[PDB]
């Protein structure tokens, strides 16, 4: 382009140029599972009565 | 992006697991000592620190 121009693509280059940063990232993923059952039953059969 | 002479973490996952079951009687299961006399428990646990 026209040294005009060279020397506005030159700032814009230099702009453009800078050192980009660099992120370190941690994720911390935590999950907690449990729970109970239960199961209680009681049956009572008798021949003469009946049974359940 | 990195320095000439450097050595640098790129990522990395630090995963942790733990899975912990019990088959016990209800009321018996819970006495603090004599109950693991009436649980099954089975028990896991892992770990992988992976860094690049």
């Amino acid at each position: 382009a026209q040294p005009d121009v060279m020397a506005e693509l030159e700032q814009v280059v230099a702009k453009l140029d800078i050192r980009r940063a660099q992120v370190l990232v941690e994720a911390i993923i935590v999950e907690i599972a449990d729970g109970d059952g239960l199961n209680l039953g009681v049956q009572w059969a008798n021949t003469n009565g009946g049974g359940t | 992006l990195v320095k000439s002479g450097e050595t640098v973490v790129l990522g990395g996952l630090m995963d942790e697991q733990t899975k912990e079951e019990v088959s016990k009687v209800p009321l018996l299961g819970d006495i603090p000592v004599l109950g693991y006399l009436f649980r099954s428990t089975s028990n896991n646990t892992s770990k992988r620190n992976l860094m690049v």
